[PDB]
């Protein structure tokens, strides 16, 4: 069985390879693959499109270190819309914005500057639908509703104010049901997940509503002395698997 | 597809239903452990059966258990030690078999079925809770009336202690997960105990 | 040769198995076996009794975590009478009290919450006869003598006030002659000893005077900063080897 | 015997020519890194070509480069993390290919050619700088006039951060070494650019 | 059964006979080592022969040696470093061969027969003391008169130092064990030198 | 390739063997051998002398722990003249002083009390010629010049005031050109170098100007909290390879 102690995983290593990038981290997580699947390329039977897709594998599929966020003792998590975030950056993003249809799984690496001390494991999860919702005036009468900007966080992967607010309405406790790779950070704080996914909607432009949202929300408070460092950054790098796009057209950020 | 699959799910049940806030399950959810010189203090206790305590019910397993009038199956409760690496300390987690009461004693508690946790030895330890029953199946909601229903109690205690270099936090948390064993079954489905609609619609 | 540094022993592991219990500790001591013997079951030639003994192996032979005692910077050691301590607890103890004759070796594990820092190795020893003695008024005129309660500490394993007072009259220095597994605690603080013993008296009820007393007395003071934790518990677990008892009769604690 | 052999030599070039003192090259030589909460701050920058910055020239490689009017070869710059073991933090070292400017941006800088440094992961990381040129050989001294001459820029930035238990120093140094790759050549020797005699002798 | 077996015994002899208390051998027994910037300070010294110092005699070996008028055999003295893990420091333990005096010098002491201790490298180090003698056997009690009797001296010194993160104790102890080598013999038994009866009985 | 992190080298070990001495250190440096040579014994063709040399291998070739120097946060380095330092001590030194010609490579071990924390790598180097020079009045007019005492530091290996002053006139930066084994001390602070050398001068008495000078000058400042220990000694041990000497004569320290 898995080592009991570590949220871990990985003392040992992890290596992610993609075109024109390889990243290895000693402080890594063992990869957990979504639903025991691995990302694939859309089958002929599967594909309606009838246009030969372009699969720039390397340039597109590779390592983007999109963002770093420092972590406080506790922080409100932010979660990261899959399509947009890459979209902002090229090459992938430019194509993604350009091209109507994007579908692909990707491999995700989250790493922190390794700290033994860190505790208060943080939940990381990917959610396909993730459908956001509001207090609705908190009366519930209000019946309120999305930002476009919210909808497309872009690269930033705009944060969710409250952990259950994270999408949607799903309590921190219950959220676990969607599997997480926790970073206790008690061990090295790193997570690796590959989420091959079969999408609910047979195709999502992802030009619009994002295919996935990657969420990070701390279960347990970081606790620590005055004695040692107040800060540790958390950085996320992800590389998509070979994506499929159709609709060459003009470029729109949309 | 099977509900049982949901039952397995890792998702977390709070050790004991303590509501600092109704809104946030979290407060109960994490259970403090702190350096305490005293020996055999009670970390926490909850009725093992998911229904009674509530945090279990809140969890997928508890929710499902509410669904089915009868459940039989070994339940598993994992505990995770969120404290710092530097910290160490040993704990005792015991199932008190039915027919017993809650031991209210280190010695009494220990004998039952227990594991000894060694922190630093293992960040996390896994408790296991057997299905021990007179009857082949048990009913979901345990009223005062039904003994046959009653699963038993779980209690956590300090085996050794909690200890940390100063420069390290005195206090730490443990998070509780729970699931159902491979062999776990439910019967006698009922109207959704888990959720009642606030209002029905025409 | 043995690793010089560690009082140790054991980073590696130790596992003790007994019926209906197994204990493994990463922070463990390599087992040291008494006098190069290993506990055995009394031979026919050996045994006078002519009653078929009962050897409940598992229930009896297994892990009792009798007690924990926290350790201060320095502490007066307590030592633990073998027969009584188990006796208090069942199953073994109940039988032991019940049954006139108890003889067996046992495996002893002493463990502390692992602390690297700990220093000031503590002496652990088992002594067969251990025959206690008093200051005798400190004039020496007094000619004074045992408590019954002292004689049977029960589970608690009543402490000895002074380290040489530990039994008997044997200086801390000299005591080493009876072999010890020290816990320096400089490394992980754990000790494992199996003491198979051939008893001096061919049979001891152990209902009364205890067959062995297990002693713990610190050689070197724990020394440590204000900087880190003041406390670490020391816990002892022991599992007897298959014992032999005779005389079924009624139950007496005696 | 070959000068190139000298070029290889480990000897250290300062990241950027900052002269606290002319006398001591050291002050520039070590470049501070400190815990900084800000994200993507510029550690340092120097024109990659040894000639321009100066500390390179001071180094054997720079000196030799001065010698030869033309040099072609991949240059290698090693960086060593002098901070304490306890410390950790991640950095980004980027070559900005010619035709680019200095990125002046984390994002801009990163894309170029970069490596991500993980402290504690690796005490030291090795940056590599390719020879990318329109022309087969480049001239040694880069005046305003000659683009063809110009190698490009190197810049260091904070990928993650610098972090240390207090009980550990806030601030740390990194030391820069540099060398020439196995394939590195020079041409068009000139009078000693590297050293000019203060005075000639009869 | 053989006395020699007793001689082997691990039991501990104090480095030097220093009596804080007669009652407690302990005070002498552990010898302090502390962080000291000075270089080659004398940790301790005792006449190697068990008889002279006394703590040896108190030990089993010393006691037995008292028994036998003559002993020949390599004696072994083990030293154990009780300090904390965090601590480190290196020491020099030297046998000064007979005909020498106590070196009273780091340099003088070192040359003799010595080992270099590295703390953290090794918690414990083992010194060994050879049997070097003009005569095949030596007498037990060494009066002023008998040189042939005299074994020699042992002295401990600081090779490097003692060093510890603050957060760690400045001062630490070392405990001394001693034994006799496999080949160790005694002769010319005498009335119990080791113990004299306070009073005889009719 | 070499492990990036460590100045190191050696967690693993190093062992130096010589006659009547062996030294092993866990905290050691992997040996770096000078110029890819290994010390040899002078060839017949090589040797003019026509006297049978004496090669006391063991007594001569072995471990001398000449000196320890404590290290401050920063310290001015001292460098150690090869011939003299051994010369002071016997057996080698006595012979060296005695005998006119000394030539040999030696293996050098430098070790510190192991400290993880230590940083601010120190440069260690050996220089054959090392030819000292003065400020010359700092006008440069002065044209000033050597101490005899300076010339022969003896064992002490008299320190150089300034790092470039270290020999000669060679800047800390540039000095690297002569290869160093740095002790970052970030890892264990130890260095091992064997410098077999083919000397510039076909023979040097070394009675006089020393064949080599071993230098130690810190590149990077040690930096550290109030929190932990202010001091760590640095000790150097070296054992010469089999030397060759000629000219038996009388003894002169010279």
């Amino acid at each position: 069985s898995p080592t009991a102690e570590a949220c871990g995983y990985s003392d040992r290593v992890a290596q992610l390879t993609v075109g024109n990038s390889t990243i290895t981290t000693q402080e890594a997580a063992n990869v957990i693959v979504a639903y025991g699947e691995w990302p694939q390329y859309c089958p002929d039977t599967d594909a309606t499109a009838v246009d030969k897709p372009t699969r720039p594998d390397v340039s597109v599929n590779r390592f983007y270190t999109l963002d770093t966020k420092d972590w406080s003792s506790s922080s409100k998590g932010w979660y990261w819309k899959f399509p947009d975030i890459l979209a902002e950056t090229g090459v992938f993003g430019q194509n993604a914005q350009f091209h109507f249809l994007y579908r692909s799984g990707f491999c995700i690496h989250v790493q922190c500057n390794a700290s033994k001390f860190h505790q208060g494991a943080l939940l990381v999860a990917v959610l396909p639908e993730y459908v956001t919702g509001t207090v609705s005036g908190n009366t519930g009468h209000e019946n309120t509703h999305p930002p476009y900007a919210a909808t497309q966080p872009g690269a930033t992967g705009f944060e969710l104010t409250n952990p259950y607010i994270l999408d949607a309405g799903i309590p921190l406790s219950q959220l676990l049901v969607c599997p997480h790779q926790w970073i206790n950070l008690r061990t090295n704080n790193c997570a690796t997940i590959v989420v091959p996914y079969i999408n609910s909607v047979p195709f999502d432009s992802a030009l619009n509503h994002c295919n996935f949202g990657l969420v990070v929300i701390p279960v347990s408070p970081l606790g620590f002395l005055q004695g040692a460092t107040p800060t540790i950054p958390i950085t996320i790098t992800v590389a998509p698997m070979n994506s499929e796009f159709s609709g060459l057209r003009q470029a729109v950020t949309q | 597809r099977n509900l049982l699959e949901l039952c397995q799910i890792d998702t977390i049940m709070e050790v004991n239903n303590l509501t600092t806030n109704e809104a946030t399950p979290m407060e109960r959810l994490r259970i403090p452990v702190q350096v305490q010189t005293q020996s055999g203090e009670l970390c926490a206790a909850f009725k093992a059966d998911p229904g009674l305590d509530g945090p279990w019910q809140s969890t997928m397993v508890g929710q499902l258990c509410r669904y089915y009038t009868q459940w039989s199956g070994s339940l598993k409760i994992t505990f995770m030690f969120t404290g710092s690496f530097m910290a160490t300390g040993k704990m005792l987690i015991a199932y008190t078999p039915p027919g017993g009461s809650l031991p209210a004693n280190r010695m009494q508690a220990m004998l039952g079925t227990h594991v000894i946790w060694d922190f630093g030895l293992q960040s996390s330890v896994t408790l296991v809770v057997p299905w021990i029953s007179n009857t082949h199946y048990r009913s979901q909601a345990t009223g005062s009336f039904f003994d046959y229903y009653a699963t038993g109690i779980v209690s956590l205690w300090y085996q050794t202690n909690f200890v940390v270099p100063i420069g390290a936090p005195t206090t730490a948390y443990i998070v509780v997960l729970g699931s159902a064993q491979k062999n776990f079954t439910m019967r006698l489905c009922r109207d959704t105990s888990e959720l009642t609609q606030a209002a029905e619609y025409q």
